[PDB]
């Protein structure tokens, strides 16, 4: 996260750090005690193997994410229509081997319902352990920042992303830059508050540079994917 | 699709809306029978797709209780999760409802509801399947 | 962790090469090491990966059976033995960790490698 601030304990209790061989690789968002929403570009081969992945919840610092303090991942499911070249349908699910214990530090975020009626420049938050500067290293501390939705019409203009933003993507950030997601934030939450509830509306998907002007962050449009998400959870339960 | 047909996800198979959520799996992956329950809007109005009317309708509060709400949550994939439920005034502009058949038998939750033009309780079910979206 | 790939060169079709990946940094961050390649104008392609204990390896379909990935842990060096090379294998080959190869910016280029050319 570029241009944000450190997060307090419990500020973003759905945020998890997803590790490959005990090293942070991607962020994710808790939606049930066992299901985590993340990005499909985090789990392309050979990272489609759940054996590699552990999730860390309720822990703000990478150095406190010890081998054995994490939840082993049992299943990794990428969106069936994920296209890596275009980044289209960039969403995935991870199922944990055992349920999380919800408390003050670990809580789920709500899946968005049809008819949220979000504002064109809805106020949102991003969080993650990504770099705080372009070309920077993974952040030791969980950060978070305020970003605004950017209408897909404006984001697809010739001087921004030039018709690369599909209906499965949403833009957020600032056309003037300075505040953005960055390398290491992939898969993490883009959330918004409405009716006094925090909703998961995006997962950090791609970008060009970090916090550069006319290159805002692009996120998977979670609203489009909820039918697929419910189908996955329903099929798992019985 | 043609003639207001509904596409089975992205499979290229379109079926008549009267066969959407009708208890028989007509789609290649059963897409027509596994997304028949949803929560609408920021106030979680419980809606069920009616195969008779070919549209979504809010669930009438009549005879509804937590057992039925938990079945709805399970149909959406929430397994044993349940948080809250309330009868509220409808504000989604609905002109009819899905009403509970108390003697419906042991079927899917959406097949225990039939289309009805009025709720006796004058309220629709608001359903929350999991305690989510709260921070500091 | 800092990585330095080497061992590339120009070879004939059917020839062989052996690439090395020297790593410096904490070994606890090298539990999964990978090789990927990129030809001019083409998208980068993942090639192979290996677990630190060598109990698990991975190969892309395009190189399976012809490439072999291995490790020498007394030197923290990852090797890529490339046999039966074809012209379609021409690219710059890089080694990386998951925290490096999983990129929010797909066209970012902070990933230095070794050039491999196959041509008669
Ligand atoms: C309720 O279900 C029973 C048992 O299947 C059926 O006989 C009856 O007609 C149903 N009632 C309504 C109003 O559809
Ligand atoms: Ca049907």
């Amino acid at each position: 996260i570029v241009g944000g601030e450190s997060a307090l304990p419990g500020a973003w209790p759905w945020q998890v750090s997803l590790h490959v061989q005990n090293v942070h690789v991607c962020g994710g968002s808790i939606i049930t005690p066992e299901w985590i929403v993340t990005a499909a570009h985090c789990v392309e081969k050979p990272l489609n193997n759940p054996w590699h992945w552990t999730a860390f919840a309720g822990i703000l610092r990478q150095s406190f994410m010890f081998y054995g303090a994490g939840y082993q991942v049992e299943k990794v499911i990428s969106h069936p229509n994920y296209d890596s070249k275009t980044k289209n349908n960039d969403i995935a699910l991870m199922k944990l081997q055992k349920p999380l214990t919800f408390n003050d530090l670990v809580k789920p975020v709500c899946l968005p319902n049809p008819g949220m009626m979000l504002q064109p420049e809805q106020l949102c938050w991003i969080s993650g352990w990504g770099a705080t500067e372009e070309k920077g290293k993974t952040s030791e501390v969980l950060n978070a920042a305020k970003v605004l939705l950017i209408e897909t019409q404006r984001c697809n203009s010739r001087y921004v992303y030039d018709n690369l933003i599909t209906p499965a993507m949403i833009c957020a950030g600032f056309l003037q830059g300075n505040v953005d997601s960055c390398q290491g934030d992939s898969g993490g939450p883009l959330v918004t508050s409405k009716n006094n509830i925090w909703w998961l509306i995006g997962d950090t998907s791609w970008g060009s540079g970090c916090a550069k002007a006319y290159r805002p962050g692009v996120y998977g449009n979670v609203m489009v994917f909820t039918d697929w998400i419910y189908r996955q959870m329903r099929a798992d339960g019985e | 699709c043609s003639n207001s047909g509904i596409e089975c996800d992205s499979s290229g198979t379109c079926i008549n809306p009267s066969n959407w959520c009708d208890g028989v799996s007509h789609c290649p992956g059963g897409e027509d029978e596994n997304r028949c329950v949803r929560l609408y809007g920021p106030n979680f109005i419980l809606q069920v797709y009616s195969s008779q009317r070919k549209s979504w309708h809010p669930v009438c509060q009549d005879d509804w209780n937590e057992n039925y709400g938990r079945a709805a949550c399970r149909d959406m994939g929430y397994k044993n999760n349940f948080y809250s439920s309330q009868g509220i005034v409808d504000d989604s502009g609905s002109t009819s409802f899905m009403k509970l058949n108390t003697s419906a038998g042991n079927v899917d939750i959406y097949k225990k509801l039939y289309h009805s033009d009025a709720c006796s309780s004058k309220a629709v079910v608001s359903l929350r399947c999991i305690a989510c979206g709260v921070n500091l | 962790v800092q990585l330095q790939a080497s061992g590339g060169g120009f070879v004939q079709p059917g020839g062989s090469l052996r690439l090395s990946c020297a790593a410096s940094g904490k070994v606890v961050e090298q539990g999964l090491m990978g090789w990927f390649r990129q030809a001019p104008g083409k998208e980068r392609e993942f090639v192979s990966a290996i677990q630190y204990d060598t109990k698990l390896e991975y190969y892309a379909d395009s190189v399976k059976g012809r490439f072999t990935i291995s490790r020498d842990n007394s030197k923290n060096t990852v090797y890529l033995q490339m046999n039966s090379l074809r012209a379609e294998d021409t690219a710059t080959y890089y080694c990386a960790t998951p925290q490096m190869w999983v990129q929010r910016d797909r066209d970012d280029r902070w990933y230095q490698g070794t050039q491999v050319t196959v041509s008669s």
